[PDB]
């Protein structure tokens, strides 16, 4: 009896309208630029686009960005995903702007928008996520623990039909934003440019002096006396032989780090979702700065 | 501007890669102690870009507000990894810091 979520696009819109929702998030983005210590919001834009499509089981599709289940209290209230209404916050008055989107379309398009205006790689993304009922929302802990090790980190995200690159590039969006203890019982940034995205996750992983020490909290992180931090999943990639080699590639090339983290991000962002053959082509959306807003 | 204010936006944007005060280290960034009235690129013993060394403007209020605006558009090719401070206020809040806390 197969789950089967089928993609359909919201009626009458296309590539502009999606245009319009990505440009409305990407102008609050830069404006409210406050945020966590002047953060901003992008972060944990992209932190919520993951962690909404990041409950998906491959074997029996549950879960998934397709629902927009995040919008229920009892995946709201996942203890995995604090910290995260904060994003939901800012795409509330998005959503009372488009009221015609869909909360999956929306999680996941505001991480896209997020990765993009912080300068990182296109994301092309497709539209016709549909909002599921209540009862379709997962059950708390199917989101990764920081604590843990490399065969953890691998078999993990088997789940999620990642592979050993894909696992690796993806883990490279902790150059954005930051562990914080009340959140996650972690706290420190992975590095300095906490929100442009670039291959920095890596170079720090490799080039600092990483010490393993007890937080406020009382769990162990790898800590730099640059004030930087790996949770321990993190410096799982530099324990593993495999995951090293590939640490090292993306370390010395940006470029292919941000072309396989196009890759494996929209394939998150899509984990679940049967799009029609009659289905329009992914959308690449233009950034603020290219359209000169 | 306000010095106050300026001062938790630096301790918060510019900090982790930049020290103000008269023989402080150089990071990641060049030590900002005396730069206002002197030329870029003239920290000592920091290791530049040529593009950042060789741009030959001096800071001061009008040169920081267009530069922190957007670092990279002002100095193509700078090795400063900071997006950009889009409000002027928030600006001039911070250049106020600087003029005060890279002259004492
Ligand atoms: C690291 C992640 C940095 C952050 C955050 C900020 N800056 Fe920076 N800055 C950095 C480097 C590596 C350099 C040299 C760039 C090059 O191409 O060589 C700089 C340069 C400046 C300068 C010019 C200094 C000169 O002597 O000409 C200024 C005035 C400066 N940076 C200020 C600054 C402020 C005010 C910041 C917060 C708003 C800020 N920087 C962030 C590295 C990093
Ligand atoms: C094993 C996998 C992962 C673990 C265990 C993990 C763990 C964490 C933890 C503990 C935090 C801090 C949360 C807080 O305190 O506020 C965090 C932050 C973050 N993670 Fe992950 N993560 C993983 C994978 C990913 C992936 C795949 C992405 C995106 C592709 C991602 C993006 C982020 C971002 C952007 C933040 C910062 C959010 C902010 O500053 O508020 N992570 N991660």
């Amino acid at each position: 009896k197969t789950l089967v979520h089928v993609a359909s696009v919201e009626k009458g819109r296309s590539y502009e309208d999606f245009q319009k929702v990505y440009n409305a998030i990407a102008l609050k983005l830069r404006e409210d630029d406050e945020y966590d210590n002047y953060i901003g919001y992008g972060p944990v834009l992209v932190r919520l686009a993951w962690h909404t499509s990041g409950t998906w089981d491959k074997h029996d599709n549950t879960g998934g960005s397709y629902g927009g289940t995040y919008r229920f209290k009892k995946e709201f209230n996942d203890p995995s995903n604090a910290g995260l209404q904060n994003g939901f916050k800012f795409l509330e008055p998005i959503h009372k702007e488009f009221p015609w989107i869909s909360s999956g379309d929306l999680f996941s398009l505001g991480g896209v928008t997020a990765v993009q205006e912080m300068q990182g790689p296109k994301i092309p993304w497709r539209a016709g996520r549909v909002d599921t009922p209540e009862d379709t929302t997962p059950d708390n802990g199917r989101l990764p623990d920081a604590d843990k090790d490399a065969d953890y980190v691998r078999t993990f995200f088997q789940r999620l039909n990642m592979n050993d690159r894909e696992v690796v590039a993806l883990m490279g969006a902790h150059a954005l934003g930051k562990t914080h203890l009340k959140n996650s019982g972690y706290e420190g940034p992975w590095g300095a440019a906490n929100n442009v995205f670039t291959n920095e996750f890596y170079l720090n992983l490799l080039n600092e002096d990483w010490k393993l020490e007890k937080n406020d909290a009382n769990n162990e992180q790898w800590d730099s006396k640059s004030g930087y931090m790996m949770l321990p999943t993190d410096y799982s990639l530099i324990q593993d032989p495999k995951y090293l080699s590939i640490v090292k590639e993306y370390a010395n090339d940006q470029d292919k780090f941000f072309k396989d983290f196009s890759k494996a991000f929209e394939k998150l962002l899509e984990n679940g979702i049967t799009f029609p053959k009659d289905a329009p082509s992914p959308f690449i959306f233009k950034t603020l700065e290219e359209q000169g807003l | 501007g306000d010095v106050e204010k300026g001062k938790k936006i630096f301790v918060q944007r510019c900090a982790q890669c930049h020290t103000v005060e008269k023989g402080g280290k150089n990071k990641t960034g060049p030590n900002l102690n005396g730069l206002f009235g002197r030329k870029t690129g003239q920290a000592p013993g920091f290791t530049y870009t040529d593009a950042n060394k060789n741009k030959g403007i001096t800071w001061k209020e009008e040169t920081l507000m267009e530069y922190l605006e957007n670092p990279k558009k002002y100095i193509p090719g700078t090795k400063m990894i900071f997006a950009g401070i889009k409000k002027k206020t928030e600006r001039e809040d911070l250049i106020a810091y600087l003029k005060k806390a890279t002259n004492e």
